[PDB]
């Protein structure tokens, strides 16, 4: 080993590393990569394993320091805490609803309304009920007797269509 | 709703006809810190080298590896994998590793 | 008990609802009760089953 | 280095009961103002718990049988327990665990310990007496930790092995009850999931001396053994386990 040597002979360190599994625990492995947190947006989430698809939002539920998940009654994950930052978020899971369609009759008119049930506004002539969001019709302030039923009070009628 | 209920012509009525389940629209993945990180620095940058009939045998365990740096790092003249990938070796958990 | 007639009613509504969803935590025989897990463990023709 | 303890009182060991004892929490999960329904390995309600002292000139250390699960309570004051062996023959046959806290910081092992058959701490009246093992050849798992430690404490701790995954579930709680286990619900928070993989079937608890021949100074514990059943825990608005229900007690209960 003189540094006059040529290669071949130049001395050179070598580190073998052998990898294992065996009836034991693994504990060795790779980093995992850690992306920036959104929230009130709706997402597939990966908490330490636990995949899921929802709206994170921020929690008032306070978690003891080494409960890391949160279960309602029916054993469905409603809280998770965050490992990067030591808070507790809310899933509430992504909007879903069926979608009606209000119309007369189609010897009367072609005009129809679309009912997005348990569906705000914001997320989807539009008008909030509380049977679900009401596309279509012009809401009125007067009082009718119903002819289409919607729902809460709501009953939509032909007169354009109006709710 | 006329696709619905099989008919040209529609009575007078509401009818449920689909369902709006909104899209997830990006993918989060949320993991902890990178702390207790295996001392490949000691393996790889220690002042002198055994010889190889003594060869120096490390047990490594109970630490996250960045196999990645290793790889990435042009100062290696060979760096030959047998049974692995730097990305499998990046995604295989393995109980124990000798240096 | 005087609403105990609603309150029954009320009761097995719920109940039939909450054991309707805790249905979804069990295999059926399979290796997994969620489905993600199949998906992510498995290849396809052994997924189908 | 090994001694042989020979100024011992014979006196079999005491029992008594376990109340409402050795209750945990089975999972990192959170739930609140529910009922909830566990299998699990667990600790009967008001079951035959196993009573050891060390009193002067009573000097309890045994080798127990660790079945599928320890629950270890110790009415403690000034520190007299500091660790525990767990393990299958206890020789460098077979491999071993090694709990201890001295008096500076707290030591996890796996290795062949060469087991004396009367191993202790010492205190000087300072601690300067160690005597767990004489060798320790092949050293698999190292690991160290925060220190976990009338009588004035009340130590309580669950032990198990569950697919290699060596569980430690710990509680401290102030009393001042002379004599026996308090009678009350205390859930135990989980401390320390270990990573072992290893044959445990029996252990042994670690004493310390206290030296003026040698002394015992008072301290007294207590072992259970767990068993799988169903409780039915209850989660309050905090998320605190307040209450628990073993189905399997009285006819009331189920
Ligand atoms: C303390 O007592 C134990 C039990 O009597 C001793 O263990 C014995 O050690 C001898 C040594 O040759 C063996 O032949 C026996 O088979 C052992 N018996 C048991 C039950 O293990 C122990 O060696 C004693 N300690 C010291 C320092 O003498
Ligand atoms: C992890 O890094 C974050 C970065 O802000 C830091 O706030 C936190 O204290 C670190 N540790 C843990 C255990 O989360
Ligand atoms: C060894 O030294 C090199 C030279 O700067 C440095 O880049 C590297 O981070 C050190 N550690 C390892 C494990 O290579
Ligand atoms: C506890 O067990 C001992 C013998 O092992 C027995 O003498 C005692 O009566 C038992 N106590 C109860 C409450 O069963
Ligand atoms: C564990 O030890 C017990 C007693 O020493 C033995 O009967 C059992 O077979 C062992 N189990 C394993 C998996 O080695
Ligand atoms: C406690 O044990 C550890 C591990 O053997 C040792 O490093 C430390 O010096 C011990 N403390 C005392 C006071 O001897
Ligand atoms: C355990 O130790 C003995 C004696 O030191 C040695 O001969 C044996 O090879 C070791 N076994 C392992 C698995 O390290
Ligand atoms: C829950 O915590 C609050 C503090 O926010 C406390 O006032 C209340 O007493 C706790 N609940 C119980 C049952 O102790």
């Amino acid at each position: 080993f003189q540094p006059t040597y040529g290669v071949g002979y130049q001395p050179y360190r070598v580190v073998v590393l052998s990898f294992e599994l065996l009836h034991a625990p693994a504990t060795v492995c790779g980093p995992k990569k850690s992306t920036n947190l959104v929230k009130n947006k709706c997402v597939n989430f990966n908490f330490n394993g636990l995949t899921g698809t929802g709206v994170l939002t921020e929690s008032n539920k306070k978690f003891l320091p080494f409960q890391q998940f949160g279960r309602d009654i029916a054993d469905t994950t409603d809280a998770v805490r965050d490992p990067q930052t030591l808070e507790i978020l809310d899933i509430t899971p992504c909007s879903f609803g069926g979608v009606s369609v209000i119309t007369p009759g189609t010897n009367t008119s072609n005009q129809v309304a679309v009912l997005y049930q348990d569906v705000n506004c914001t997320e989807v002539n539009v008008f909030q009920t509380r049977a679900g969001c009401l596309i279509g019709a012009e809401h009125v302030n007067n009082s009718y007797e119903c002819d289409i039923p919607i729902g809460a009070g709501i009953c939509a009628s032909y007169q354009s269509i109006i709710a | 709703t006329k696709c619905t209920l099989k008919s040209f012509t529609v009575e007078k009525g509401i009818y449920q006809t689909s369902n709006f389940r909104v899209q997830p629209t990006e993918s989060i993945v949320r993991f902890p810190n990178i702390t207790n990180l295996c001392p490949f620095g000691e393996v790889f940058n220690a002042t002198r080298f055994a010889s190889v009939y003594a060869w120096n045998r490390k047990r490594i365990s109970n630490c996250v590896a960045d196999y990645s740096v290793l790889y990435n790092s042009a100062s290696f003249s060979t760096f030959k994998c047998y049974g692995v990938s730097p990305t499998k070796l990046n995604d295989l958990c393995f109980t124990n590793v000798y240096a | 008990s005087a609403l105990g007639k609603l309150q029954d009613v009320v009761n097995q509504n719920a109940q039939a609802l909450n054991t309707l969803v805790k249905q979804l935590s069990s295999n059926f025989g399979a290796i997994s009760s969620v489905l993600n897990d199949i998906l992510s463990r498995l290849d396809p023709p052994e997924a189908e089953v | 280095q090994c001694v042989n303890l020979t100024t011992r009182t014979q006196l079999p060991p005491a029992y008594t009961n376990s109340f409402t004892r050795g209750v945990y929490y089975p999972d990192k999960v959170f739930r609140s103002s529910v009922l909830h329904s566990t299998q699990d390995l667990f600790l009967p309600f008001f079951s035959n718990v196993t009573w050891f002292h060390a009193i002067h000139k009573r000097f309890d250390n045994p080798v127990l049988p660790f079945n599928d699960g320890v629950y270890f309570a110790s009415t403690e004051k000034s520190n007299i327990i500091r660790g525990w062996i767990f393990g299958t023959t206890l020789d460098s046959k077979t491999q071993s665990l090694l709990i201890v806290n001295n008096a500076t910081n707290v030591v996890i092992k796996v290795c062949e310990f060469q087991f004396c058959n009367d191993p202790f701490l010492g205190v000087y009246y300072m601690e300067s007496e160690f005597r767990v093992y004489s060798s320790a050849n092949n050293c698999t798992f190292e690991y160290v930790s925060q220190p976990f430690l009338n009588f004035k404490n009340l130590r309580e701790f669950v032990f198990k092995n569950i697919d290699g995954y060596f569980k430690i579930y710990s509680k401290h709680t102030p009393i001042n009850l002379v004599r026996d286990l308090p009678q009350g619900f205390s859930a135990l928070e989980p401390l320390v999931d270990l990573p072992i993989g290893i044959n445990i079937t029996r252990f042994q608890t670690l004493l310390a001396l206290h030296r003026s021949g040698w002394t015992a100074g008072a301290a007294a514990y207590y072992v259970g053994y767990l068993q799988p059943r169903t409780f039915l825990l209850k989660y309050n608005e905090n998320g605190t386990i307040t209450d628990a229900v073993d189905c399997a007690l009285d006819p009331l209960s189920e």
